[PDB]
């Protein structure tokens, strides 16, 4: 029956599209340990400036 | 319309998997629908909903357990109202916890009732033991035993404690109730005295041997009195806790008796839905569902509305559409029923289930079965008895519907009550026209027969002299005879010695005529069946040569019978021809040119023409039907061999089988003669003996003789020959009527429904 | 007959792929929370070493 045959293709595409979204978002999730460093340097610079003020 | 199998269609359903549970629920609530299986891999561990169905099977086993425990307590189950299904989410977890709660609470409250009731009895026995024992190293025991065991008990004590036991006993002020069985037992207290533990072991072993119970008691009257005040306090505390335990038991059992109705409905609806969902097909990439169903043609829209409601009762938006299928397998078979027609349909379905749109035998059966039966059963006396029985069951209907069903015989005859009434009523009708009540006439009919003065006319007048000395025959000649007669059988034919010759001529010819008529109706129903299937070949090469074969034999046989009954009379009786001999001579093309005369002018030519035309019909049924069918399936580019074998066997039955079936209807006559003569002898050597020349002896004799007659008449005729005529009337009906037209091959309509809960 | 089936089949085909896109947006919402958590863990780890040093 051509009805369920067309639906089976959209169900396959739906199961692919959610899994592609998981893969793209997992690649962004792995970047979190790199994007963290610029904030860590600002905390270092803040404590350096405060330390110089205490000196 | 109910003369044929009701119209249906197969449909294909597109189902979203969240709507699907609610969709199936609404379809089973509607209950007009039967699913087609699309999952050949279905099995206990392979069915898509393994855990959900397995969990529903366990909840049904748990339901049966809690219901049985409430029924063991004699508490009535609620047995009223109706409820919705459980939602698709895992709310079954709380229902399983409710079954575990009721199971544990039932096991707990059984344990607590037994423990408190057992302790209450044990303390009551201890009260009676102390009351008697208060009247009295050293050692002693005291206890309780059934009073009838005492003589063997004291003898055995004196055997084991050789020649030396001081003891006493007394009966308790009332018998005591058994904690398990509720029996009341005439127990007696006893006390036994000795020295040392060696004798304690012997007396205790014998107490256990007689199933007696020992209890601890103090060494002095003063301490026994203090212990008795303790026991009185304990019995009142035990009674208080026993009353509280009964109040808690009543709460638990009555709460369960209410809940069991709701839980039965919920578990049955869930099991049904999940079982029906396993019939769906699921491919490797699939997330939605596809299914198919058969439904009545009137309700293919009703299933689509049930699907729409199933979606609307769910979070999913998909309306769940369907289409009407074209390349269909043969749909299931159904017809409507009511109080009267239900029994008549059951006796059809038990013999076979029609093909789709096939003629239904049941509407014709409503009369035809009662008619064949009443021809077999046509005694006016038994007609009254059968009517009174069936009327009693109909009048008491609303009472009998509340009574026991475990008597399957009583339930079966009550389920037959309306069909049994109609066959009984027709047995009055046939009994009146046959003019037989208990092998006696009704005097309401006039006389065709001749009074003695009619013989004085010189013609046969020796009757008037010979009748004073010897047996004599009425010749029925004109001027002597009363002429044509408008009533049933003349009353004279019950008292006459030759009656059975005349009455068998009637029942024999009647059985032939009715059988011929029913076969002619059966082929006429075959035409309607072939018209309803719209098949030209089945009519033209089937029905036409079939009815011409039948009519060319049967019409002549009936014409001859009716002609003799019009053209011949008493003065023509000498050298009158034989009907059966003319029929066989016709069939054989063999009038003997001698002896019995021809019945009418040109008859030899007519006989030859009729049998030749019948014999010319047979080849069309045998071969021309198969050959035209072969050319049709060869042009459309089916086996000719199998078709020829099937159609050959069918044609033999449609021809030579129908000749034999004319004789098969002689079962009518046969059963009627047996019934009549069984009744005759039961009169002749019972009722006749009760008549006597004195009032007291006659009245007493008649009472007992007729009571014996009634008992035998019921057992032999109303029960046993009743069942015989019932089955034979149906035999003729199922075979030598229905086999002409009812194909009786098909699936029973068994819709998936909550109405089976 | 078949045209209304084809319309509802097209709607069911769109519906299941729309459900996959809704699940991809749930994956996005989960992934940005987990990203902010893992970024925050490393920030606070070196920020603590920085605070202790100074």
């Amino acid at each position: 029956s051509q009805g369920i045959q067309q639906l089976l293709q959209a169900e396959k595409r739906a199961a692919e599209k959610v899994s592609e979204a998981r893969k793209r978002k997992n690649r962004r999730l792995k970047q979190a340990k790199e994007e963290a460093q610029a904030e860590i340097e600002q905390y270092r610079l803040q404590r350096e400036k405060e330390f110089k003020a205490k000196e | 319309e109910l003369f044929r199998s009701e119209e249906m269609t197969l449909a294909q359903l597109f189902l979203q998997s969240e709507a699907a549970y609610c969709c199936v629920s609404e379809l089973e609530e509607l209950g007009k629908v039967q699913f087609r299986d699309l999952n050949p891999d279905v099995n206990v561990f392979q069915r898509k909903f393994v855990n959900e169905v397995r969990r529903c099977e366990e909840m049904d086993r748990k339901l049966r357990f809690v219901e049985k425990e409430i029924r063991k307590a004699n508490i009535p189950i609620m047995d009223t109202g109706e409820n919705p299904e459980v939602p698709f989410p895992r709310d079954m977890i709380d229902l399983e916890a409710n079954f575990e709660k009721i199971e544990n609470e039932l096991k707990e409250i059984n344990t607590n009732q037994e423990a408190l009731k057992r302790n209450f009895l044990e303390l009551t026995e201890l009260k009676f033991i102390l009351r008697k024992t208060q009247q009295f190293r050293l050692g002693f025991v005291a206890g309780v035993i059934n009073r009838e065991r005492i003589p063997t008990f004291e003898r055995m004590l004196w055997r084991v404690c050789r020649g030396n036991v001081f003891l006493r006993q007394a009966e308790i002020e009332n018998p005591l109730e058994d904690p398990v069985t509720g029996d009341y037992v005439h127990k007696s207290v006893f006390i036994i005295f000795f020295q040392g533990d060696q004798l304690k072991n012997r007396v205790k072993k014998i107490c256990e041997g007689f199933r007696a119970s020992l209890y601890p008691c103090p060494e002095t009257p003063q301490e026994r009195k203090e212990m008795a005040s303790g026991v009185n306090t304990r019995i009142d505390d035990l009674q208080m806790v026993l009353n509280q335990t009964e109040d808690h038991r009543q709460r638990v059992l009555q709460a369960a008796a209410k809940n069991i109705r709701v839980w039965f409905i919920k578990v049955r609806k869930m099991k049904a839905i999940y079982h029906t969902l396993n019939l769906c097909n699921i491919d490797v990439t699939q997330k939605c569902l596809i299914a198919e169903v058969w439904c009545p043609v009137t309700d293919l829209d009703s299933i689509q509305f049930a699907l729409r409601r199933g979606t609307e009762h769910s979070g999913s938006t998909v309306p769940s559409i369907l289409n009407r299928m074209q390349t269909n397998q043969t749909p299931p078979t159904y017809n409507k029923t009511n109080k009267f027609t239900h029994g008549f349909q059951n006796i059809v379905d038990a013999y076979g289930i029609g093909t789709y749109r096939e003629i239904n035998p049941a509407p014709y059966t409503v009369i035809t079965f009662p008619f064949l039966f009443a021809v077999m059963f046509g005694d006016f006396g038994h007609g009254i008895l059968m009517t009174l029985f069936a009327v009693w069951m109909v009048l008491r209907e609303s009472r009998i519907l509340s009574q026991k069903n475990e008597n399957e015989m009583f339930s079966m005859v009550f389920s037959g009550r309306y069909i049994i009434l109609l066959m009984g009523l027709f047995s009055i009708y046939t009994g009146l026209i046959y003019n037989d009540c208990f092998s006696k006439s009704l005097n309401i009919f006039g006389s065709s027969w001749s009074v003695r003065p009619m013989f004085t006319i010189g013609n046969w007048t020796e009757e008037t002299l010979l009748g004073s000395s010897v047996l004599q025959l009425n010749p029925a000649i004109p001027g002597v005879f009363g002429g044509p007669y408008p009533f049933g059988i003349d009353p004279i034919w019950n008292i006459a010695t030759n009656k059975l010759t005349f009455l068998n001529s009637f029942k024999m010819k009647m059985s032939v005529i009715l059988g011929i008529i029913h076969m002619l109706f059966g082929v006429s129903l075959s035409l309607f069946n072939h018209i309803y299937f719209k098949k030209p070949l089945n009519i033209y090469f089937g029905f036409i040569p079939e009815i011409i074969f039948m009519s060319s034999l049967f019409g002549y046989l009936v014409i001859l019978i009716f002609y003799k009954w019009t053209a011949y009379d008493a003065h023509s009786s000498r050298n009158a021809p034989s009907l059966l001999i003319h029929f066989i001579n016709m069939f054989l093309f063999s009038y003997p040119e001698s002896g019995n005369a021809m019945l009418y002018s040109g008859q030899k030519g007519i006989q030859c023409f009729l049998i030749v035309v019948a014999m010319l019909c047979v080849p069309w049924m045998l071969l021309f039907k198969p050959l035209i069918l072969r050319h049709q399936y060869l042009r459309k580019k089916f086996d000719f061999g199998d078709t020829m074998v099937h159609q050959a066997i069918h044609t033999i039955e449609y021809c030579l089988g129908c000749i034999s079936n004319t004789a098969s209807y002689l079962r009518l006559w046969a059963l009627s003669l047996a019934h009549a003569q069984l009744s005759e002898v039961l009169w002749t050597m019972v009722i006749h003996i009760g008549l006597h020349v004195r009032s007291l002896a006659g009245g007493l004799g008649l009472f007992f003789i007729f009571a014996a007659f009634a008992t035998l008449t019921v057992a032999i005729l109303l029960i046993m020959e009743g069942l015989s005529a019932f089955l034979h009337a149906l035999r003729l009906h199922w075979v030598e009527f229905q086999n002409k037209f009812y194909t009786g091959t098909g699936f029973k309509f068994l819709p998936f429904s909550f109405e089976h809960i | 007959s078949d045209a209304d089936v084809q319309k509802q089949i097209k709607h069911m085909m769109a519906f299941i792929e729309q459900e996959a896109n809704e699940k991809a947006e749930e994956i996005d919402a989960k992934a940005e929370e987990e990203f902010n958590i893992e970024k925050g863990r490393l920030v606070q780890t070196q920020r603590l070493k920085i605070m202790e040093y100074y």
